RNA sequence: UGACCGAUAGUGAACCAGUACCGUGAGGGAAAGGUGAAAAGCACCCCGGAAGGGGAGUGAAAUAGAACCUGAAACCGUGUGCUUACAAGUAGUCAGAGCCCGUUAAUGGGUGAUGGCGUGCCUUUUGUAGAAUGAACCGGCGAGUUACGAUUUGAUGCAAGGUUAAGCAGUAAAUGUGGAGCCGUAGCGAAAGCGAGUCUGAAUAGGGCGUUUAGUAUUUGGUCGUAGACCCGAAACCAG
RNA sequence: AGGGUAGCGGAGAAAUUCCAAUCGAACCUGGAGAUAGCUGGUUCUCUCCGAAAUAGCUUUAGGGCUAGCCUCAAGUGAUG
RNA sequence: GAACAUGGGUGAUAAGGUCCGUGUUCGAAAGGGAAACAGCCCAGACCACCAGCUAAGGUCCCAAAAUAUAUGUUAAGUGGAAAAGGAUGUGGCGUUGCCACAACUAGAGUCGAGUGACACUGCGCCGAAAAUGUACCGGGGCUAAACAUAUUACCGAAGCUGUGGAUUGUCCUUGGACAAUGGUAGGAGAGCGUUCUAAGGGCGUUGAAGCAUGAUCGUAAGGACAUGUGGAGCGCUUAGAAGUGAGAAUGCCGGUGUGAGUAGCGAAAGACGGGUGAGAAUCCCGUCCACCGAUUGACUAAGGUUUCCAGAGGAAGGCU
RNA sequence: GGGCCAUCGCUCAACGGAUAAAAGCUACCCCGGGGAUAACAGGCUUAUCUCCCCCAAGAGUUCACAUCGACGGGGAGGUUUGGCACCUCGAUGUCGGCUCAUCGCAUCCUGGGGCUGUAGUCGGUCCCAAGGGUUGGGCUGUUCGCCCAUUAAAGCGGUACGCGAGCUGGGUUCAGAACGUCGUGAGACAGUUCGGUCCCUAUCCGUCGUGGGCGUAGGAAAUUUGAGAGGAGCUGUCCU
RNA sequence: ACGGGAUAAGUGCUGAAAGCAUCUAAGCAUGAAGCCCCCCUCAAGAUGAGAUUUCCCAACUCGGUUAUAAGAUCCCUCAA
């Protein structure tokens, strides 16, 4: 119609970031990661192409939460079976498989489209062990707004 | 017990994807210039 | 769309869209949101100077 | 002879019609036109038991070969450009890469990786995405009409006047002739009656309807009356 | 096997049972395009204005008739 | 006729109950907010645009805009669903009084530092049990991203403004205007196309009507022009007359689909050898085996009306 | 005799008066219509209904708070009898029983308890607890209900008062009959009793099995890690 | 019918609001047929397509067409 730059393939470049959740409050460190994954921090962001970069966590066993949500806030799950309600994990599931805890939290703030599912596959969370992606030269983001 | 809706030309051609016949063995006769059936014999196919 | 693009190119200079716009109207400047975003994607130098003009006008 | 029909029309019947067919009987009652100017209706050869093909020949034409003028949709196939096996869908529309094209030449055309928005159509309802009704799809046919009257509006001609009917000599010419009649120019009262006034009644008094006068003939539109009266559909009643 | 009784008529050891797969009245043609205050249907395009679901009477109550509200053209022409 | 807000009757200060009265919206209203929601809040769409300012409601992510500032209130996830009550909950408002009141005890003396009824409160707490699956913050999640105030900034509709155009009704008396243009039952006005007639002028075997395709023209119904197929009629201008326009009536007739290679193929027991032929489980001959057996036997009558015999077949025919 | 003028008489009380001459039954009913209007199920409501509290009067010689519960008041539930008429009358078609289930907690059995007017076995009220169990017969059609004999126990409910395109047809509920009360009669009452046709070849989702195609950065054969998902879970007696 | 890891009603300990005292304001050990684990079966279409040992290896020219190799099938005799 007029003049409006539209980002496409073979014209955009993605990078690699590394955030640390040592003294974060999950939710606050999840909303700031979703924006980077969606690429809403660039001046050439289009809502029809995959724009943004990848994020990597290295401390998913240090995440904390204020209030009595560590004993409450239970997680439910069904298996499409008569009485398949699964709520074995509650708020103290940060000791057993804590990578899923952050994974779900950051995956619960993204669009449920065909492009919103492939944008959630650019995040790698680790309990406490170091990441094996040393050939990607990831930049240390750490500091959050 | 009666079709609620009518099928289209795409859903009807999708059901006829396996409806076909397989190729035969065609055991070429050794030397007679004919064709004998797999593990069989003919008046033309010598072998 | 333009608003989202201008808001992302205004956080790089430690500023906010709401604030940037407020100060851009106090300095008496008539510019479209489609043009502002078009300049940010192109000549970045121009945009940089504009921010300073709307920063001392607050 | 015709501002009548032209093969689902016009007779039920343009052809094998009151015929196929249906009923014990009274009775009911269809479908079906078209090779070419002239049969010159494919001599001959090849594949096949034959049917039917492929050459050849006849012809202006054989995709005019008796499934015979033209040959539209639904439906059924073969080739080919772009696209599709992690995906939730009234299937479109707005924005938009990549890969192919090239027009009635214009800010052209085909395909569509992704994003936003979005619960068919008709009828009946206070209200229908409705789990309320109707339609499998495509084509053809299928519902405010005419005759005679009444009232109102536009148009034109003549104007205190306006105009003819049935007739009669005529291109079934609808122009002449034809003055029985009709409307208007004066109303009021149950009437006799009087009359720019009249009835009222004991009253010229007060009141009611009149008086200050524009109509009329044909045609156009709207609505109504008598005919089936916008179209389709009953249980039932009577006669032979 | 040959005969007789016919539609408000006939037959009936009686059940609204039978009279050609038809019966609280059979079949065929005609009056006849019977009547239907009831349900369904009614075919091309644009422009301007734009309602009502109330009152009264009714063998009337899902029907009709006058008023109330809409539209068009004349008049009087500021009374709204 | 319906809901919402008020003023009453009736019923149980029951009902998305029912009957009147006064308003608004829906009906006949699209657009934005209330997660989805004819009647609730904001606001009335003549048409073009990848321009701007606002309304209700909002500004951590999904998802446009503050992880804004200053001040308090709240420890329950209260926010994000009920009541009589209950109480060593509380931030604010007043008391009352010991200079003892927490360990004294009558059912008397000390030491060292706050105690309580009552009154109005503001926010909490308990009272609080349902059947497919978390299960009313819309979801992830939040100690501020909650509540009560103040001031600001910005976002937000088809509302208003900017720029070009269409129609009206006005106006002035040639184009600037002035205003105006949601719409059902209805009323009024201006048009497009189909078949036939009249008059004038036309086209056509150097190819008419029809049919197929195309990226063309008009404000709509519509109209041209090339190209292929077709082989004899048909347009245009002005006026006239109508069997004048189709998507629905469990509409009438014809053609072709879907269900689907699906349901079915309706009385005795057959087996092999030879023959015929383009082709044989099915036709012809032969041998063995089996079934009916007061009958699937033999003969009169009713009824049907060449089905009877021989020779030749192209299929149609015969549930293969 | 009509007409103007002045009186008179019916009865139209269904009282704006159809012709001032108008009773019933259809279980044999027929056609046109309607969820504008009832019976079954869903939704709203909770008078009645079932729970939970509040004050405690009374019952225990003591102890109103072991237990019982006077009136009165405040709630929850939607499993009873009802109220309203919003979806369905171009059909949402049936009460018990049989077969097969699944969810709840307001707990019948088992379990963990404070407290008893609990010494012990036992048992009464309360609190937590939903994993799995929860019998065979006789009697009317019984969803009820009484009885017999057992058992660790024989709980209460929701799911169209679960389930008929999975079954039966006893109960209702159609045409034939008999008795009883009622009506002049045709009949009604459902008061009883005997006999009475239960239709359908699975297209789409869902579920139970079992294959073909392609994908995973070389192709192939065999053995495997386990993110997930299903199954299991009861209880008695004796020697001690 | 077992063995763990947590927990719910209760039970005490540390120790309070408000000096003495409550199992809560921080902690604590107990603590049930409930809930995770342990037992058994299916499980990388777990597009997040995993891991281990062994076997196989080209002429054209890299339009890839022609092709063979490990292996797989068609066809035949059969049943745990």
């Amino acid at each position: 119609m007029r003049q409006t730059f539209m980002a496409n393939e073979s014209n955009i470049e993605r990078k690699w970031y590394v955030i640390d959740a040592e003294g974060q409050t999950l939710g606050r460190l999840s909303s700031e990661v979703a924006s980077i994954l969606r690429g809403k921090n660039k001046v050439t962001y289009t809502p029809h192409v995959d724009t943004g970069d990848y994020v990597i966590v290295i401390n998913a066993s240090k995440i904390e939460f204020t209030g009595n949500k560590e004993t409450d806030k239970v997680y439910y799950r069904h298996s499409n079976h008569p009485g398949g309600i699964k709520s074995i994990t509650a708020g103290e599931l940060r000791r057993t498989n804590p990578e899923r805890l952050i994974e779900n939290s950051i995956k619960g703030m993204l669009p449920s489209t065909r492009l919103g599912e492939k944008q959630g596959k650019k995040l790698f969370v680790y309990g406490g062990a170091e990441h094996p992606h040393a050939a990607q030269q990831p930049e240390n983001y750490e500091l959050r707004g | 017990a009666v079709p609620k809706r009518r099928t289209s030309k795409t859903r009807k051609n999708k059901r006829r994807t396996h409806f076909k016949i397989s190729v035969p063995g065609m055991t070429e006769c050794p030397n007679c210039g004919e064709y004998k059936l797999s593990h069989r014999v003919c008046k033309n196919c010598g072998s | 769309l333009w608003i989202t693009r201008i808001n992302a190119a205004a956080r790089q200079h430690e500023m906010s869209y709401s604030r940037l716009m407020n100060g851009l109207k106090k300095a008496g400047i008539d510019i479209n949101r489609k043009m502002l975003s078009e300049i940010a994607i192109s000549d970045e130098k121009a945009f940089a100077q504009l921010v300073t003009k709307a920063k001392d006008a607050l």
